[PDB]
RNA sequence: CUCUGGCAUGUUGGAACAAUGUAGGUAAGGGAAGUCGGCAAGCCGGAUCCGUAACUUCGGGAUAAGGAUUGGCUCUAAGGG
RNA sequence: CGCCGCAGGUGCAGAUCUUGGUGGUAGUAGCAAAUAUUCAAACGAGAACUUUGAAGGCCGAAGUGGAGAAGGGUUCCAUGU
């Protein structure tokens, strides 16, 4: 339903930003349940939640 | 029949013409979904993501000329919703749109 | 702020734990002519004396 | 409860009633008088043409700055409007109504509003900020709406 | 302009694209004839190489004024440990 | 409450009168400072605004980022309405 919270902790377990937080949009309601660190650390080695990796900002040009 | 599948071009250029900047993009997913009511008579029109995606492409303001769709008229009959029709409409990559027809294609 | 004094602390304490709704039994109460707790007070409408 | 206008027989009349409701008195007042005599179930369309904008509500006394609409012909005026939140809340209403005369154990398809009333209900504050320090009211106008529908065919 | 991080456009949306406005542009030919008044706008503008007057408290004026060049690509010399 | 006497803080349209309430104005002015949203799904009676995913953008490290002082005082965090 609402995964405000979850996001807001699996940001801090995985030390990146919300922004590289990703949910699994189809297994959302086993993701409402995780309401605990230890939870999500579950979830993130399950491959329900996924650190998305850097936007490339290549120096290839400026080389 | 009813749940027949077609494969359209859109002329997106036509139907923005005129547009500020700032919603030819917004516009031209409203038009495709008028296009699509229109041809296949159906309220309820799905806009694939991935259609969504190529209209969006060229950022929001130089959306493409063209567009190649695919109009998928399909079955509600799987909750109890006013229209038991409804009209899924998807991306076709094209690499040119010259002699292009409105084709019926098969499943 | 975070630091404050043992008395502002003190006196902070006081003005939380009455802020607080009326027990609900209060209005069974034999002539009671209570309604609600009209000093109820909220942080960012009307600010502590201090 | 006391109604006003009480039905000719209160054997064949149904009735329905909300007080204190969040529409606009003007708009719900304009959108009263245009289904007011209609058979229940042209005012259901009617109402729900509203909503869809396939159909106007003529705005005739609260009518100050209403734009023109080619909808408004079909009465014989040149005002109208589309109250969507008044075209639910009578809505509502009218299903509760239908309810009611069901319990009656009265036919629904030959039920017609006779009688519909929008009345003032009280206003509730709120405030708006102005240019140099002032405070304005920024009133809302709820309104009480009853009505009655009787059997004719 | 972008990455990390953050956000949802600043207390509403939809449809149109009238006048008048607010903000921003362009305009042939003329070039301040406008106006109390060049107000506003416009011109100029960085860097390199030249070249710079009256006057002066000799310090300045001075980026005075005025003129030329400026991209891309392929090289060639010089400047070190 | 009438009648005989007695006694007044004894009669309102005004005083830009006092307090309270209510109109027309009027469903009007308005909800226009800082570029921007879109698709699908979920929950839900109900979704332009909630959440997730996808896309397009913005802040662009002198931030719309990360932390403090003063001030605030529970606004912090869960669950529910
Ligand atoms: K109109
Ligand atoms: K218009
Ligand atoms: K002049
Ligand atoms: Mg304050
Ligand atoms: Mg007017
Ligand atoms: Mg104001
Ligand atoms: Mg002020
Ligand atoms: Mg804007
Ligand atoms: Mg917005
Ligand atoms: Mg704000
Ligand atoms: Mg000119
Ligand atoms: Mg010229
Ligand atoms: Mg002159
Ligand atoms: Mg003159
Ligand atoms: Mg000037
Ligand atoms: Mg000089
Ligand atoms: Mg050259
Ligand atoms: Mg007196
Ligand atoms: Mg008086
Ligand atoms: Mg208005
Ligand atoms: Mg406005
Ligand atoms: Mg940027
Ligand atoms: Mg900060
Ligand atoms: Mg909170």
């Amino acid at each position: 339903s609402m995964l405000r919270l979850q996001k807001r902790l699996a940001s801090s377990v995985l030390r990146c930003g919300k922004k590289k937080v990703w949910l699994d949009p189809n297994e959302t309601n086993e993701i409402a349940n995780a309401n605990s660190r230890q939870q999500i650390r579950k979830l993130i080695k399950d491959g329900l939640i996924i650190r998305k990796p850097v936007t490339v900002h290549s120096r290839a040009r400026c080389r | 029949n009813e749940v027949v599948t077609r494969e359209y071009t859109i002329n997106i250029h036509k139907r923005i013409h005129g547009v500020g900047f700032k919603k030819r993009a917004p516009r031209a997913l409203k038009e495709i979904r008028k296009f699509a009511m229109k041809e296949m008579g159906t309220p309820d029109v799905r806009i694939d993501t991935r259609l969504n995606k190529a209209v969006w492409a060229k950022g929001i303001r130089n959306v493409p000329y063209r567009i190649r769709v695919r109009l998928s008229r399909k079955r509600n009959e799987d909750e109890d919703s006013p229209n038991k029709l409804y009209t899924l409409v998807t991306y076709v990559p094209v690499t040119t749109f010259k002699n292009l027809q409105t084709v019926n294609v098969d499943e | 702020s975070s630091h404050k004094t043992f008395r502002i602390k003190r006196f902070l304490a006081k003005k939380q734990k009455q802020n607080r709704p009326i027990p609900q039994w209060i209005r069974m109460k034999t002539g009671n002519k209570i309604r609600y707790n009209s000093k109820r007070r909220h942080w960012r409408r009307t600010k502590l004396g201090l | 409860v006391r109604y006003s206008l009480d039905p000719e027989n209160p054997t064949k009349s149904c009735k329905s009633r909300g007080s204190n409701l969040r529409v606009h008195f003007k708009n719900t007042r304009e959108t009263a008088q245009a289904i007011k005599g209609m058979h229940i179930r042209k005012a259901t369309k009617y109402l729900k043409d509203v909503t869809l904008q396939k159909q106007c509500v003529p705005f005739r006394r609260y009518n100050g700055g209403v734009g023109r609409c080619a909808q408004a012909k079909q009465w014989g005026w040149t005002q109208g409007r589309w109250p969507k939140k008044s075209a639910e809340f009578l809505l509502h209403m009218l299903k509760n109504a239908e309810s009611n005369a069901e319990l009656k154990g009265l036919d629904v398809d030959s039920l017609v509003i006779e009688h519909i009333q929008v009345n003032k209900a009280p206003k509730m504050r709120r405030r708006t900020y102005r240019a140099h320090g002032r405070i304005n009211p920024y009133m809302s106008s709820p309104c009480h709406i009853e009505m009655i529908l009787t059997e004719k065919e």
